[PDB]
């Protein structure tokens, strides 16, 4: 019950409240001007219990029918201001709303911080209430939010401030309110939400900080999110924009990580030092740095890898005398994979015709590609060697060493363009393993490049009659890739041309699929222009009507989130009815495709493909493995690899094939043993049929690619920069393995080389202003927030020290544990320059 | 094999501010389970071979099915079992059985009315095992941990890196650390890193009480330490956690005391199970207790119990640590000076801290606020910490 | 009484522990003299109802699990479990005003408002 | 002071509305129905179906098997106690059916018999009890489990400082088996048995292992959790029935690894104590000593707690030699640091010497600590070769860091 005090004030509130009762003049200012100065004390003070508003209980309705009737003046905004703090604490939303409302302004910051939060919230559900039926009402609500965001800005509210701006769609704002010391905030903020947040506000938000971060002039975070949205315009307004040269050093850096290559004006200064940074072509010389700092400049031989001293042999010197073709095609990934990128070879650079030699056909492109990839990043020193095994006896091999070139010229350019100027003579050649080879090496040396006279090149093939259904399949695969996520209106037509004159009985084979393939390659990340594009594919009929619709599908909403797409593919996925389960198998892509962009999709998507797995018929238990891969590519998560290894030992062939590359592509790169022992472990199992070896010896050259030392991680700056080339060449290797045995076991052994199109490295190397390494202390741990939206940089635990250059393995993150240098990025991924501190003092 | 079974944890939603980040990513959270409630539900609706194999089966065996245990294998169909009554049968081995699958000893399904072998029980889990197993991960996690960086290195190189990175391991030569116990005074961190260790794991967490272990009948105690141990030995990455090895883990000595000597012979058993006869594989072992003196020298032993994680008193950084952390979730004043409290020496453990924060806060609520004050967790201070009576010499020493 | 009389000849029903279910059809059991028995489940009974050690009741026929019953306590802890209130009474308490409050900070004031 | 006020409904309602609630409820709200719902999917799959000894289709594949359930008939084991032959002709049959009953039955026309001897198991049929089947003898299943049948991977040259203990282990488990001539030439016979002990962590167990590695005989690793069952008398049984099954193999090895276990002191001044386990105890006496000779079973025993056991126990006519194991010297110290480094990736330059002189009281456990802990932290600051240093480090982290309290200060008390 109540106290003394609380009898006392009681009795005053119920006097005051019940001499509004009559009309006397010396009642309405006295009365309500008690009123107002006891509720703007007691709300006008810590959160303690607001007693004037728990004595209050009366009824308002003597009180608004006065309202109505007294005092047309400010009497009556006296009243609203009463009935408005006492419905805060009632329900009388629209009421207490419209109290604030027309009644007495003043302003909101005299009420409190909890009557300026309810009013927020209040106005966000009339704003969502309110539809485009009428703007009479919005105007008021925005003058309301001119006061309400600049009280969350002075005290420390950006969470409401920033929720009000969403939901009222608007937040221009926010570009003239945001001062010095909160941009980071709510610019983490929004860089946070963005993921969640559905089509179209999602675009809105990102521009939104955008113009945030260019207003505080944080040129990287800008150039962020400009690759987030996906629009050059801006990332050249970004570049002109730079003054600093040390932050345009950065950016080309970045560009070049990101494998983005605008074309740079002469007008900029310093542009050859630019151009050849985002050229990248110094990232082999580092990465030589890089093995010569852990002493693995040696590289590996298979036999070693597969640890065949530790196998139990069984058959002693009887069984192991005969070299079977499939095996040695296996061999080569390994002797590859695993040496790659280190500039030398025991077995390839020294016997290279005595190896290739002991290949039939396919072997002859797949040793020939390899040959290439056991030295990247090397466009000179790798053409060098590829130049003699382009001059081979067998010139069906020729195309081999244009893979070669297009997987040397991965993740650099040059001037002189000696890949373009090698398959310029070479594209048009009638045979069909010829032109096959010069149109993947052309599009893997020139991934991301959006080039004209490259795509104007290519496009003669489509319409070419006489070219086969996998020269076209491979021809759209890579004008697709060489046009990721641009929506180019011209390799569009041309591809929907090309399907459309297509005829049913050539488009029934599975090199078909390829053609949707760079279509969707073409739409990546943009599902809003893909309404029409659904509408050109539903004249086609079905199956692959449904086929290619649920393709394009995941290619433009490749990690959106969109839970509604997500909702369609698992109805596609669950309707129990061959080429009708390649539907299903599209959309368990999807899922992963989409789920993996957040963690918290990505996770429960592993729940998901858990249930369709011990629930799902043959052809959804074949494509959940390929989902698992793309969800946690070179993320090596125990789970994953757990339920992987469950599910390689199953009764069904295509299951245990899927299973076994799902080891190969999330544990690439790792050189995790306890992966490296159970893909030895299957291998000894499976020591009898030819395609689980060769695949599980795959698996062990993708697992210890590069001697662990590279990820095909198709994510960036903490994982939330997206890779459109990696998404692609994932995308393409994936949907190539939903059929194992016609592609992969069949013909296709070089589509899995698309994987070197994402193949990018992970380092800490160290630059100065003049880009000469330095090493630096870096303190290394998991990025775990042990905060709330305190906006730290996830608040580095786990503390390792390290001298770069430095590894860092997939969800652990570096800081510079030194004050002596300022990084220009904040994110310490990849190559980074390091400032002197001019604050810092001896 | 049999795998882990690792415990299922739904993914971490942060900020844990009441904002709308917390909404998107709780209701994105939602809209993943409803998607499978949806796909779970139309699967079985929409199904419409095996039925034939199930009705010759289950018709041929027929319910119930006893459990007996399997003694003989005289010839290729035909067994000695021993059923839960002690009386041997010479029964039939029916065609459905995996021959393979029966060894001497083993928990065998028969028939109710010929008792004829109708099958193999597989699992045959005591119990009083299967709940030590942990279903649900808990929630505390390694970001709820103030200070105590190197138990948590020591702890994450002991029982955690050896999962995920073998390599280190396996290129240097070592064997990773196998037994692990937190010893130190109550309230510092021991079971709550027991707690996030578990939460952050992918391996099967096993946790035990060390007196959950021990049983009524003469022979159970060892028996169930023998049988929690082979089930850790079957889900192959396990971690088994034993909380208060104190009750088990007390020093042998001799006097009559027939429970005692039951009580040596249990952790016996145990310590064989640690470092005995037979290899132990890739079980890790946790265990804490707060007096460690008192524990038997051949169980804390190197080999046995590799390392010996000392959870001291929490210092005047790690108390501010834990006082950051455990006031995270509450709303501070402006004039609160969080120092006043991590300095003095009032010897405050984080289970002291987490109680002076709940204080403070019932301090607030008795003054109807919802944020706290400096004076209400000066007051909460007193009020709580009043736990030891002197612990201290007099003026002797200058 | 004539219904009565006909459910009193019907055979008196075991009553068993159960271990864990088994197949969604049915469950392993723990009769009190004899060992473990695999029993069907009643058409009524729903299996992700039966938990382990939740002591359902088989028929004495098939052992058909047939009812969920009462979960086990040991006679002797049940005895623990207050069910007559006692009669003591706050305003019997003289002097522990500062006590009650201290105590009913703990004891109600989480129960009743775990919001707060 | 002033006293506490009570908390009013409208206080409640006030603090728990005063505050944030334009997120709140709803995500609580979502909270619990995200609780709900993973109820409900738990719930709806909920299955995880129990494996059972259901073969592949084409093994099994027979409808002959309800013929073969319903033809054959179950068949109650029993041995037949005693012959009583009437007259040769009518002879009888008294059995005794486990714990059933006893009864007297005669054989079925299948069998003769001459080939039902006295003393025999036989099965009999349910109902009228008669004699069916001739058995083979029983075999406990847990004794044959209690053999290794596996040899561990550990040698002899992995057990360092213990040259002694080695040599008197194999006089008494591997010499006397594999050239027995040495000795009845000179008319010794070799002690049957062997208790190790000593401090833990010295290498009983280690040993024990390698005499079962390089045994060539019947190793039997005797389950101290076995000998201990819950019934009276069952223990007893259970030592008669291994020591039978020891007989039967030639030249058998048993190892009652942590003999404390199952071998305390004998007592009566507590009521009652253990009685089951003394009595099993007495039995394992009788059986290693006394009437009825043991035979060519040399025994060996480990316990790290030895004065414990029972002086009948450890009179040396069952356990003869007494080998103990103590705390290896600077040598044997330096031959298990080599030991246990001989597979680690470290330096050449590593006084093992050193640091084998800077554990002075350490067990090898203790020295393959330090080796994993030099390791370890050759690790955490990710060298590939371990040093010197961390050696040092090692050690200071395993011995000095637990070893006691005398700290710098008081040890510089000693130069
Ligand atoms: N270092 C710490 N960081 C954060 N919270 C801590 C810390 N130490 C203790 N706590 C808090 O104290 C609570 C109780 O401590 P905990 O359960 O770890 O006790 P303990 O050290 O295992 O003691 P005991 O000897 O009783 O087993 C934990 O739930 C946690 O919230
Ligand atoms: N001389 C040695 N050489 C090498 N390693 C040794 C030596 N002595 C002991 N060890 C190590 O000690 C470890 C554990 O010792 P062990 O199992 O023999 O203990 P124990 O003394 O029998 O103790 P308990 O009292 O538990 O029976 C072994 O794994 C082995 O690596
Ligand atoms: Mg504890
Ligand atoms: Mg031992």
């Amino acid at each position: 019950e109540l106290s003394e005090e609380d009898k006392q004030l009681q009795d005053e509130l119920e006097m005051l409240v019940e001499r509004l009762g009559e009309k006397d003049t010396s009642l309405y200012r006295p009365a309500l001007e008690e009123l107002r100065r006891q509720i703007r004390s007691s709300t006008t003070s810590m959160t303690s219990v607001p007693k004037p508003l728990k004595f209050l209980r009366p009824h308002y309705g003597k009180l608004k029918e006065i309202y109505e009737n007294m005092a047309p003046g400010e009497n009556k905004r006296f009243a609203a201001d009463i009935i408005s703090v006492l419905a805060m604490t009632m329900s009388g939303e629209r009421e207490c709303l419209k109290y604030r409302l027309v009644g007495s302004q003043e302003e909101l910051a005299s009420w409190g911080h909890e009557y300026v939060r309810h009013l927020a919230g209040e106005v966000a559900k009339e704003w969502q209430e309110l539809d485009d039926a009428e703007k009479v009402q919005r105007e008021p609500l925005l003058t309301l939010v001119k006061e309400i965001v600049p009280y969350n800005m002075a005290h420390n509210a950006e969470h409401e401030a920033c929720d009000l701006l969403m939901e009222i769609e608007q937040v221009d704002m926010l570009e003239k309110d945001i001062d010095e010391n909160a941009y980071a905030k709510v610019c983490l903020y929004l860089t946070s939400c963005v993921n969640y947040v559905p089509e179209p506000e999602n675009s809105a938000l990102l521009r939104c900080a955008l113009g945030v971060f260019r207003k505080f002039s944080r040129f990287p975070e800008a150039l962020r999110l400009a690759l987030m949205l996906n629009d050059m315009e801006l990332v050249e307004d970004i570049f002109t924009s730079c003054k600093d040269v040390v932050v345009q050093k950065q950016m080309a850096f970045m560009l070049g990580r990101h494998g983005v290559f605008l074309e740079l004006s002469e007008d900029v200064e310093e542009y050859e030092d630019l151009t050849e940074i985002m050229s990248n072509v110094q990232l082999n010389s580092n990465f030589l740095a890089l093995a010569r700092e852990l002493d693995i400049m040696e590289p590996k031989v298979p036999d070693d890898i597969y640890k065949t001293h530790l196998e139990n042999n069984r058959f002693g010197g009887s069984g192991s005398q005969v070299d079977s073709a499939r095996m040695n095609l296996a061999s080569s990934f390994v002797n590859g994979f695993v040496n790659a990128a280190f500039g030398q070879d025991k077995l390839l650079t020294d016997d290279g015709n005595k190896w290739l030699y002991k290949n039939k056909d396919h072997g002859m492109l797949s040793a020939a590609a390899s040959l290439g990839m056991i030295l990247l990043w090397d466009v000179d020193g790798g053409l060098t060697q590829i130049d003699k095994y382009l001059y081979s006896s067998e010139d069906y091999i020729k195309s081999g060493a244009l893979l070669a070139c297009g997987i040397v010229n991965s993740g650099v350019r040059n001037e002189c363009d000696p890949a373009l100027a090698l398959l310029s003579d070479y594209v048009l050649h009638n045979s069909n393993t010829m032109r096959l080879g010069s149109i993947f090496g052309l599009g893997l040396a020139y991934a991301g490049s959006n080039r004209e006279d490259v795509l104007t090149l290519l496009l003669p093939v489509m319409g070419d009659s006489k070219s086969s259904m996998e020269v076209a399949g491979v021809t759209a695969l890579a004008c697709g890739m060489i046009a990721v996520g641009s929506c180019n209106g011209d390799v569009t037509s041309t591809i929907l041309q090309t399907i459309m004159e297509k005829s049913e009985t050539e488009l029934k084979d599975t090199y078909a699929r390829w053609l949707p393939l760079g279509l969707g390659l073409n739409h990546l990340g943009k599902g809003e222009a893909i309404e029409a594009i659904l509408a050109a594919l539903e004249v086609v009929s079905e199956p692959f009507r449904s086929f290619a619709n649920t393709l394009v599908d995941v290619c433009a909403y490749a990690g959106s989130g969109n839970v509604l797409k997500v909702q369609q593919l698992l109805h596609i996925c669950s309707e129990h009815f061959a080429d009708m389960g390649a539907h299903q198998g599209v959309a368990v892509l999807g899922i992963a495709l989409i789920a993996m962009g957040e963690e918290i999709g990505a996770e429960m998507a592993l729940r998901t493909f858990g249930h369709l797995l011990r629930y799902g018929e043959p052809t959804l238990r074949r494509a959940v493995p390929l989902a698992l891969a793309l969800i946690s590519v070179s993320n090596p998560r125990l789970n994953i690899l757990d339920t992987l290894s469950k599910f390689s030992h199953d009764a069904d062939p295509e299951v245990s094939y899927n299973s076994i590359f799902a080891m190969g592509m999330v544990g690439s790169g790792t050189n995790n043993a306890r992966l490296a022992a159970m893909l030895r472990q299957l291998a000894q199992y499976h020591a009898k049929d030819p395609n689980n070896l060769f695949m599980v010896r795959l698996a062990q050259g993708l697992t210890h690619l590069g001697k662990g030392t590279l990820t095909l991680c198709p994510y960036h700056s903490d994982r939330q920069l997206m890779s459109q080339v990696a998404v692609a060449g994932l995308l393409t290797v994936l949907v190539s393995f939903l059929d194992v045995r016609n592609i992969i076991l069949g013909k296709s052994h070089y589509v899995l080389y698309g994987l070197v199109a994402a193949m990018q490295p992970r380092m800490l190397v160290t630059f100065d202003e003049e880009l000469r390494p330095l090493p630096v202390s870096v303190r290394v741990g998991q990025a775990v927030d042990v905060v709330g939206q305190a906006g730290k940089p996830k608040t580095i635990t786990g503390f390792q020290t390290h001298t770069t250059p430095v590894l860092l393995a997939h969800g652990e993150r570096a800081e510079l544990a030194t004050e002596e240098f300022l990084p220009v990025t904040p994110i310490l991924e990849g190559f980074v320059i390091l400032r002197k501190n001019p604050n810092y003092d001896l | 094999t049999k795998g882990p079974d690792a415990a299922s944890k739904l993914p971490l939603v942060t900020p844990h501010t009441q904002c709308r980040l917390k909404l998107l990513k709780l209701e994105r959270i939602k809209d993943y389970l409803l998607m499978e409630e949806e796909f779970i539900r139309n699967q079985e609706q929409m199904k419409p071979k095996q039925e034939e194999e199930r009705s010759k089966v289950d018709d041929l065996r027929g319910t119930p099915m006893s459990v007996g245990t399997l003694e003989e294998i005289i010839d290729d169909n035909h067994a000695i079992v021993s059923t839960s009554v002690g009386s041997e049968h010479y029964v039939s081995i029916l065609s459905f059985v995996d021959k393979d699958l029966l060894e001497p000893g083993c928990s065998v399904l028969l028939n109710h009315k010929v008792h004829a072998v109708i099958g193999v029980l597989m699992d045959d889990t005591d119990p009083l095992v299967t709940v030590m197993k942990v279903e649900k991960a808990p929630q505390e996690t390694y970001a709820d941990i103030g200070g105590l960086d190197n138990q948590i290195q020591e702890i994450k190189e002991s029982v955690e890196l050896p999962l995920t990175h073998p390599e280190y391991y396996e290129e240097m030569g070592i064997k990773p650390p196998k037994g692990v116990i937190l010893y130190g005074p109550p309230g510092t961190g021991k079971t709550l890193l027991a707690k996030a260790v578990a939460n952050q794991t992918s391996a099967t967490f096993l946790r035990v009480v060390g007196s959950e272990l021990i049983q009524k009948y003469l022979g159970d105690g060892p028996k169930l330490v023998r049988e929690l141990f082979r089930v850790a030995e079957e889900h192959a990455p396990s971690i088994v956690f034993i909380d208060e090895i104190d009750a088990i883990g007390t020093k042998r000595y001799d006097s009559n005391s027939g429970g005692e000597r039951e009580i040596q012979r249990t952790m016996l058993e145990l310590l064989n199970q640690l470092d005995g006869f037979d290899s132990r594989g890739d079980v890790k072992v946790i265990m804490a207790t707060n007096r460690i003196e008192t524990l038997d020298p051949a169980l804390i032993r190197p080999g046995r119990i590799d390392r010996k994680i000392e959870f001291p008193l929490p210092d005047e950084k790690t108390k501010k640590r834990i006082f950051q952390i455990h006031t995270s979730r509450m709303t501070l004043a402006d004039d609160v000076t969080l120092d006043d409290l991590i300095m003095a020496k009032d010897d405050l453990s984080g289970a002291d801290i987490k109680a002076i924060c709940t204080e403070a806060g019932l301090m607030a609520l008795r003054e109807r606020r919802m944020k706290v004050t400096n004076e209400d967790f000066k007051k909460s201070k007193e009020n709580v910490l009043y736990k030891k009576q002197e612990g201290t010499p007099e003026g002797l020493y200058l | 009484l004539r219904e009565e009389l006909q459910l009193l000849q019907e055979q008196g029903s075991y009553v068993g522990e159960v271990v864990r279910a088994m197949d969604k059809k049915k469950v392993l059991v723990k009769v009190h003299p004899e060992g473990k028995f695999v029993v069907d489940v009643d058409k009524n009974i729903d299996i992700n109802d039966v938990t382990p050690n939740c002591r359902v009741a088989l028929r004495n026929d098939s052992y058909t699990l047939h009812k969920i019953l009462p979960n086990k306590v040991d006679p002797l802890v049940s005895l623990m479990m207050v069910e007559k209130v006692p009669d003591s009474t706050y305003e019997m308490i003289g002097g522990l005003d500062k006590q009650i409050k201290e105590i009913k900070e703990v004891i109600e004031l989480p129960v009743k408002h775990p919001e707060l | 002071d002033k006293p506490i006020r009570a908390l009013d409904e409208g206080d409640i309602a006030l603090l728990k509305t005063y505050g944030q609630s334009t997120y709140s409820r709803q995500i609580k709200q979502v909270e619990d129905d995200i609780q709900q719902l993973l109820k409900k999917i738990n719930e709806l799959t909920g299955i995880k179906e129990s494996d059972t000894g259901l073969a592949p289709p084409a093994l099994w594949d027979l409808a002959a098997d309800k013929q073969t359930l319903q033809s054959e008939q179950p068949l109650q084991v029993a041995r037949c106690t005693k012959i009583i032959n009437a007259d040769s002709e009518d002879p009888k049959y008294i059995i005794n059916v486990k714990q059933f009953a006893k009864f007297v039955v005669d054989l079925s026309d299948q069998v003769a018999p001459t080939d039902i001897e006295e003393g025999m198991r036989v099965g009999v049929d349910r109902n009228k009890y008669q004699i069916h089947i001739p058995l083979p003898p029983k075999i406990d299943p847990t004794v044959t489990m209690m053999q290794v049948e596996e040899k561990p991977d550990v040698t002899y040259s992995d057990v360092g400082g213990c040259k002694e203990q080695i040599e008197k282990l194999r006089e008494v488990v591997e010499t006397p088996l594999l050239h027995p001539e040495r000795f009845v030439n000179l008319g010794i016979e070799p002690p049957k048995g062997v208790l190790l002990f000593g401090p833990p962590g010295t290498g009983k167990t280690l040993c024990a292992r390698a005499v079962a590695n390089r045994t060539d005989a019947c190793f039997i690793r005797v389950i101290g959790s076995e000998l201990v069952q819950k019934y009276v008398g069952e223990g007893a049984r259970m030592v008669r029935e291994l020591f039978e099954m020891a007989r039967t193999k030639k030249a058998c090895l048993i190892f009652f690894d942590e003999i404390d276990a199952i071998g305390g002191a004998r007592f009566d001044d507590g009521a009652g104590g253990d009685n089951e386990v003394q009595r099993t105890m007495l039995e394992l006496i009788n059986q290693l000593d006394g009437f009825d000779p043991r035979g060519n079973i040399k025994v060996l025993m480990a316990t790290n707690r030895p004065d414990t056991l029972d002086p009948a126990l450890m009179r040396p006519g069952r356990l003869d030699r007494k080998i103990e194991f103590s705390l290896p010297d600077l040598e044997g110290r330096t031959h298990i640091f080599k030991i246990h480094a001989r597979s680690m990736s470290v330096e050449r330059d590593i006084r093992f010497e050193l640091l084998a002189r800077l554990c002075p009281n350490s067990t090898g456990a203790e020295i393959r600590s330090v080796c994993t802990e030099a390791g370890m932290f050759a690790i955490r600051a990710r060298r590939k070769i371990a040093t010197e240093k961390d050696f040092l480090e090692a050690v200071n982290k395993v011995i000095k860091s637990y070893a006691k309290f005398s700290a710098t200060p008081r040890y510089m008390t000693y130069n």
